């Protein structure tokens, strides 16, 4: 029921795209997919229908050629918590922890990087031994992934001068083609594979420093002592399926006693007059 | 030249290759029909006796004669303040004993006047006879490539050269790679498009490989040594 949904929730704005608000009262649909996430106060204007912002390109992209409705509502600050979990798989493989931030603070991504399975932010220590200038730390990378690509080159008179890839950082590097970490844009209903990791602070087992993770920020989402949470309702199909709404049959739900009116009680049609009476012979199925 | 294409026989009459011992070693450029501008690292002590040197002009493919049909070098003047350790002030001048009259496909390039106000990311072109991909042989045909001018502060980065570029020397090329000169492209004419006339402002001195990341090309700056060439020309005549 749309009316009960908008009444029981502190709705601030309800607008849809490529869909009218009148045809969704009494129709039927096949399936409804709902997506929800917090709204940062800094990037609140990036949630428009089409924008090259950080949210719509790193966290969640909203499609335009689909019948999807956007719902903006607020939640009280009493008995509320925020879960900041990294859905990345390869980041937590090398010992990724938590952001360790204060309460009522959300984490939004601004630069997402995609890497292949054959990737290891770690160099072979047997090669870094013959290095004197800008010697990167090295450790033992687990099997199945190649080590960090580093070459020994002499420019004028420095024999032990080793250079590697992804310098200085994968976010702003001088040669993005040589560095395996490449920028990626999230698609329709896709998450970010992971964030950039500084290879200069990585490395027993290859354990990168928790401060080497860059490409993210944080900001509160409290507005008028309430938190803002986004909501996207996507309707799959129209005039089909088995998911309808009860916004038509439950109009008044009140009957009179004394006047003549038609009735469609349980598939039985007819006309008559009603009268309240005390009856105690009905059962749970009658 | 890596990633370039074959140079068509257009109008590029500012590339002169110097041949010693019947083999090509280093090239050069000409500004006036009385001198030859080239690098100074090939004018070391083992490379003395300038009488055994020849110059070729208007020759794309380096096969038109054998120990003949060339211009003999009379005297060579090098910069007195030349250092072999840091490779600084790598500019030399070679004088020809022939008048070198102007003809078809024969037109020198004027020296850049002080105060050119060049753009930071200015477009330039390179040319020479060097390797193809890496540690190759001398190219039979002439090839050219397009390079850009990078800043000196960005060239002095700790991850590129770590402050090994003199103020009288500049850097040009791409940081991504795949566009660089290999061993054998000594000298070379580095000209740019401005006021419908080309200006020679580059001179290859050294380099760390070719088509490699974080290793741009090395081209000298003649804006500081422009007065030295005029002084030498005045003292010679």
């Amino acid at each position: 029921n749309l009316s009960t949904l908008l009444r029981l929730v502190h709705v601030d704005s309800f607008s849809c795209n490529n869909l009218d608000k009148s045809k969704i009262f009494g129709s039927c649909f096949n399936s409804i997919t709902v997506d929800k996430f917090a709204i940062p106060n800094r990037r609140r204007d990036d949630l428009q229908l089409g924008s090259s912002g950080f949210l719509q390109s790193s966290n969640y992209k909203i499609d335009i050629s689909s019948s999807s409705c956007q719902l903006y509502y607020s939640l009280p600050l009493v008995n509320v918590t925020i879960n900041n979990f990294n859905p990345s798989s390869w980041n937590r493989r090398y010992g990724f922890g938590s952001f360790n931030l204060s309460s009522y603070d959300v984490v939004y991504s601004d630069h997402c990087f995609s890497v292949n399975s054959d990737f290891c932010p770690c160099a072979d220590p047997s090669v870094v031994n013959s290095c004197a200038k800008s010697k990167p730390p090295s450790a033992i990378c687990p099997a199945g992934t190649k080590y960090r690509h580093c070459d020994l080159d002499t420019t004028l008179y420095v024999k032990n001068w080793c250079r590697c890839s992804c310098l200085p950082d994968p976010i702003s590097t001088y040669s993005p083609n040589t560095c395996p970490q490449k920028k990626v844009v999230v698609g329709i209903g896709e998450h970010c594979p992971g964030l950039g990791i500084n290879e200069e602070k990585c490395g027993s087992s290859c354990f990168c420093s928790p401060d080497a993770f860059l490409g993210w920020s944080f900001d509160s989402c409290i507005s008028n002592n309430r938190c803002n949470i986004f909501s996207n309702f996507i309707f799959n199909g129209i005039n089909s399926g088995t998911t309808c709404s009860n916004d038509l049959l439950y109009s008044n739900t009140e009957i009179s006693t004394g006047v003549c009116v038609n009735y469609d009680l349980y598939g039985i049609t007819g006309q008559g007059i009603f009268k309240e009476v005390s009856a105690a012979y009905y059962n749970n199925w009658q | 030249i890596v990633g370039g294409e074959s140079a068509l026989p257009g109008a590029w009459p500012w590339q002169v290759s110097l041949h010693v011992q019947n083999v090509h070693v280093c090239g050069g450029s000409i500004i006036t029909p009385e001198w030859i501008v080239t690098a100074a690292h090939c004018v070391e002590k083992p490379l003395n006796n300038p009488w055994h040197w020849t110059a070729f002009a208007g020759i794309l493919r380096q096969s038109f004669m054998f120990y003949g049909a060339g211009y003999q070098v009379e005297k060579v003047i090098s910069h007195p303040n030349y250092d072999s350790k840091t490779k600084n002030n790598d500019i030399a001048l070679m004088k020809l004993q022939k008048p070198l009259t102007f003809n078809d496909l024969v037109k020198p390039v004027c020296l850049p006047n002080p105060g050119m106000m060049l753009q930071p990311e200015q477009l330039c072109w390179i040319s020479g006879w060097g390797a193809t991909e890496e540690k190759g042989k001398t190219s039979e045909v002439l090839n050219a490539a397009k390079v850009l001018l990078i800043e000196t502060q960005r060239c002095n980065s700790r991850y590129v050269y770590d402050n090994l570029i003199t103020p009288a020397m500049i850097c040009a090329g791409f940081l991504q790679g795949n566009v660089d000169s290999c061993q054998g492209d000594s000298g070379g004419p580095l000209v740019t498009s401005k006021n419908n006339i080309w200006w020679l402002i580059g001179d290859t001195s050294w380099g760390s490989g070719c088509a490699k990341a974080y290793r741009p090309g090395v081209y000298g700056n003649v804006m500081v040594f422009t007065d030295w060439i005029y002084r030498q020309m005045r003292a010679d005549g």
